[PDB]
């Protein structure tokens, strides 16, 4: 079975990492932090890795029941996103969709109550910070606070849907490439997604930019994803075979039939591309990716 | 987003204009709406009386028994409630 | 190019009419509303219609400018803001659309945040910009609501801390309320040019054809702000369908494809339904409500057949 990618353009795709759209294509070769998300795996062959999973709607979320309250601070076991219970001995970092980056992270908690037979409700703002010791999610557990301060329900079905950031600012811990402590102070993360990186000299990784929303402050904040969420998608479907070490992908204008650039897709699933400069790369809002052929690694790319 | 401030044998509340203003003990003790309409809990009925005071802005709470910390509670949208709580204050008799 | 669909189980699928995931199929026979939705709307050969587009981001969701505090006969502070196409370009609303791609297709009140990031930088405030963001309710029902003219307005519960002029984005989260006076209704279409101009540009109603058959819904619930109910959100078609269809766009060799939910384990099909051309499935069943399957089902294309072809009763 041939290998493909989706025929999506910019404004077509979605941030694997956060629920945001793509904005931007971007290097930062600089980085000299380790980059190891593990949101938005999975391999050419379509293997998922890492917290990875399928619904956009999952990423980012959580869903659970309050135990008690701890601004104003509640503890709430988290499920997988199915409802099932979270078994910490699954051979994963921690629920799939579990935010994989340091941070303030913005939402909406929601209740619905299980007992004229209808049942109760409440929503309301909540801050996840997912550096903090309470952050376990890998253990079953996490806590999040809110500006309001006494209605939420303990022992009720209860879900976090993302929106944003709290704050960047310095107290806030705000580092996408940094890992939560999956287990807290307790155990070391665990069944990780791989750290990515080019091996050859002259190359960098390509990313898939959001920016994403801030409840205040200032700043301009972005998330990078290594694959967007369609590709994640596709692969996951296709399961092509991968027949060498690299699929070799060009960057296409369909209005001029020009080639704009060439990038390494790695088995892993992530790119790289000849480039030695930090920031946005600048193309036509019409371009996408196309599969060319499989490479090994030894192959040069032209420099973009 | 606001920020409710209150005051052992007048407190007053303060903001950073709302719906309702209520105040609380640890149950509902008293509340006042913008149409100036009051509700008492039964078990206060006649000793309590709650006031609001819009050219002194804040909300007061005139208690005239041992069975006796209390919060101040302010806004609807459509018909959707949101409730801002301040901090407290202890009360011991 | 042969048709096909997806491998995903219902654990596996989000809704195309809200950001929700799916929960459970569903049937409603005894349904008297037209159903007429416009997100969530792609032919089998590919082609979107109604206000349907790719972005599980962009269901529900608004992209535009504030332009000012106004005033409106209902509690909270009111905001007028100007809708763009999400892509960010201007809308032109003589584009042969009912509403920008994404505007809701339903009743009531929708909840979610509205947040913005300044396009400037103030002077003594620093070289960054400066973000706010804040609960929202839009009233689709209400004669403010006028996407398809490229506006629309929101109610805050924070009385001052939304700019004007400023860049501002809507995230989708649920409904404020299904009480009386909410409005609720998801088979009501909104009247995206308001209350006094025809919708324009519709993706068409659908219905079974054959009789005894009805509408089989991958349904959703919705969260509230507050409030008592359990509101639920039917589609027609998954998103991840939508976005199938739409690459793969396959021919359509007949009216409507003979589809089998299947078990993969055992390899056994649950029950056969009609995925039909315009993109929405009908069953033969004789119980309403939700549909009860193993967890691990999916729907597999079978044959195409034609309009009388006769289903096996579920």
């Amino acid at each position: 079975k041939p290998f493909t990618l989706p025929i999506l353009t910019l404004g077509e795709l979605t941030n694997s990492r956060f629920p945001l759209p793509i904005d931007v294509l971007y290097t930062n070769p600089n980085e000299s932090a380790i980059v190891q998300c593990q949101n938005g795996r999975c391999t050419l062959d379509g293997e998922l890795q890492g917290t990875t999973q399928l619904l956009p709607t999952g990423i980012c979320a959580f869903r659970g029941k309050v135990t008690q309250q701890v601004g104003t601070h509640w503890n709430m076991t988290v499920t997988n996103l199915n409802g099932t219970p979270f078994d910490p001995t699954e051979d994963v970092p921690a629920p799939l969709g579990t935010p994989d980056f340091s941070g303030q992270i913005y939402g909406v908690i929601s209740q619905r109550n299980t007992n004229g037979n209808l049942p109760a409700n409440r929503a309301h703002e909540a801050v996840i910070a997912t550096y903090s010791p309470k952050f376990t999610p890998k253990l079953g557990n996490i806590q999040f606070s809110t500006w309001e301060t006494q209605d939420v329900s303990s022992g009720q079905p209860t879900k976090f849907t993302p929106v944003g950031l709290a704050s960047v600012d310095a107290n806030s811990h705000f580092d996408q490439w940094t890992l939560p402590s999956y287990s807290g102070a307790l155990t070391l993360n665990m069944n990780l997604a791989p750290s990515v990186a080019p091996v050859f000299p002259g190359e960098c990784l390509l990313f898939f930019r959001s920016f994403i929303p801030l409840k205040g402050g200032y700043g301009n904040p972005a998330i990078d994803c290594l694959m967007p969420q369609e590709w994640v998608q596709h692969l996951y479907q296709e399961s092509a075979p991968s027949l060498s070490d690299v699929a070799l992908v060009r960057y296409v204008n369909p209005e001029t039939g020009r080639t704009l650039f060439e990038a390494k897709l790695h088995r892993n699933g992530f790119l790289t591309v000849a480039r030695n400069s930090a920031g946005p790369v600048v193309a036509p809002t019409n371009g996408y990716f196309r599969f060319d052929s499989w490479v090994n690694q030894f192959y040069t790319l032209a420099p973009m | 987003q606001v920020q409710l401030q209150e005051s052992l044998v007048r407190l007053s509340c303060a903001a950073s204009s709302m719906h309702v203003v209520g105040w609380y003990r640890q149950e509902l003790v008293a509340s006042i709406t913008d149409d100036g309409s009051t509700d008492y809990v039964d078990s206060v009925k006649g000793r309590f009386t709650i006031s609001r005071d819009i050219a002194e802005n804040t909300v007061y709470l005139q208690m005239n028994n041992p069975e006796d910390v209390y919060y101040c509670k302010g806004i609807v949208v459509f018909t959707t409630p949101m409730h801002y709580w301040g901090k407290g204050t202890q009360v011991t008799v």
